[PDB]
């Protein structure tokens, strides 16, 4: 189904994005602590 | 930065 | 600040608003967003199995398995909550949303973890569940956070999700509600957060088709304005009422 493959690509993109923002949130935190 | 949660 | 109210698959307007947000907040925003959305192929993330309670499990084992499932779904850092939680809805609808979370298997925030922790412990009648909410202050802004308080066999603990490890799950080893709540306050101290309000709800019924909503604010304490001994007195009185009387919902 067209719907099911769209939900899978969206899930793959969400998890890739979630990794990037988790990494960003981490180095922003370390950036803050050293100041 | 803001500390969320 | 955004919430997916369009179901699954996520619709275009909601989808674009997610990407525009992360494009704005991320320092290499445009380059990074284009990298994901244009990727020829992306690996399908593994789908964790929903934990099932087993006779080989202790209660702490079960809670740990639930908590590990939640950690595996991951805390949602995208700026877009994926499941709409209307806190005032009847439990039955909130439980439907919780099933939906186990089907779509996406990242979740604190409020959704609370709903999912209720769903996943509805089968253990000796585990009592009640929301604990915090309004904190940090450098010019207020923050709201919520976890799922747990009472079992005389001990307190919690399940939940947070950006911070110390602001979610707590082992079932706190002898009083105060010790639990005070452990959260001391954990917030690590991150320079001052706790302004603490809000304790009622025990959530185990009936998955309940017409009743969750009571989130049975007890509300302005702890930033209180000395610690009076906070302890107030929480102990309240927690003793939870364990004995059946209280009228504050609402």
């Amino acid at each position: 189904s067209a719907q099911q493959e769209l939900k899978q690509r969206q899930r793959a993109e969400i998890y890739a994005l979630n990794r990037v923002m988790t990494e960003l949130e981490q180095q922003q935190f370390d950036e803050f602590c050293k100041q | 930065e803001g500390e969320e949660y | 600040f955004h919430v997916n109210k369009s179901g699954f698959p996520i619709d275009s307007h909601t989808w674009e608003r997610m990407w525009l947000h992360v494009a704005k907040v991320h320092p290499r925003g445009g380059e990074m967003v284009g990298a994901i959305r244009n990727a020829a192929f992306l690996a399908k993330p593994s789908i964790p199995q929903v934990p099932n309670y087993r006779l080989s499990m202790t209660i702490p084992d079960w809670l740990q398995a639930i908590q590990n499932y939640m950690k595996t779904l991951q805390y949602n850092h995208t700026g877009t909550q994926f499941f709409e939680i209307r806190k005032m809805r009847p439990l039955s609808g909130l439980m439907e949303t919780a099933k939906e979370m186990t089907r779509e298997s996406l990242p979740i925030k604190a409020l959704e973890a609370v709903i999912l922790g209720i769903y996943l412990t509805n089968g253990q009648p000796s585990i009592e569940r009640f929301p604990i909410s915090f309004k904190t202050y940090f450098s010019g802004n207020y923050f709201h956070h919520v976890v799922l308080g747990i009472y079992c066999n005389g001990y307190y603990g919690s399940l939940g999700m947070s950006r911070r490890a110390e602001l979610m799950d707590k082992p079932l080893t706190f002898r009083t509600l105060s010790d639990l709540v005070f452990d959260f306050e001391d954990s917030y101290k690590k991150y320079l957060h001052t706790v302004k309000k603490v809000k304790i709800g009622l025990y959530v019924p185990h009936e998955p088709h309940s017409f009743q909503p969750i009571e989130w604010k049975q007890l509300v304490l302005n702890v930033s304005k209180m000395l610690r001994a009076d906070i302890r007195k107030e929480l102990e009185k309240y927690a003793r009422d939870m364990r004995m009387k059946i209280l009228k919902p504050a609402s």
